[PDB]
């Protein structure tokens, strides 16, 4: 993914 | 002068959105201070169009930087994710620091000239690139229009995608 989210 | 980057969203050869690896670096530290803030972010009320603000991806659960598209009913608005390139419908709407509006969006609207596309018009091109969302792809910007989008060449590990569109 990509900068995405945790 | 190829940059590497992915295709995070397609719409044609005539409308698409790509990530360089080149503002990875900057668009991680946004989701990063994003994530942060997020849960102590206010509320946004004011809805329309054009309206930049943070929306939540309806995928992922996670706030990101958008800007309104269409405002539909029950609070429900389409939204652009600038440093993605893909839209949504969604009612969650929180506020976005002035700090944190102020870096450029972190995809890029491009497309490839117009005058070259199509020699038996390949709408498996779509496929093609889809299914591969996973890989890194390379684009040579020969310019931008006054609206911010690139126009480009794409490549594939080294091949013009537009061979795709032809034999």
């Amino acid at each position: 993914a990509r900068g995405r989210g945790r | 002068e190829l940059h590497n980057c992915v295709v995070v969203q397609f719409d044609g050869p005539m409308s698409f959105y790509v990530q360089m690896e080149s503002d990875v670096p900057a668009l991680e530290q946004m989701t990063d201070k994003l994530l942060d803030a997020e849960q102590d972010l206010p509320a946004f009320s004011d809805l329309k169009e054009g309206a930049l603000c943070v929306a939540q991806f309806p995928e992922d659960e996670v706030f990101y930087r958008a800007q309104i598209r269409k405002v539909l009913d029950d609070g429900k608005c389409e939204v652009h994710f600038i440093d993605f390139g893909n839209n949504a419908v969604t009612q969650q709407f929180r506020q976005l620091p002035e700090e944190l509006a102020k870096p450029a969006r972190y995809s890029r609207h491009c497309e490839l000239d117009a005058s070259t596309i199509s020699k038996c018009d390949a709408a498996l091109l779509q496929s093609f690139i889809d299914t591969r969302f996973s890989e890194t792809f390379q684009v040579e910007i020969l310019a931008t229009k006054g609206t911010g989008t690139h126009v480009v060449r794409l490549f594939y590990q080294s091949k013009n995608i537009s061979e795709k569109l032809q034999e």
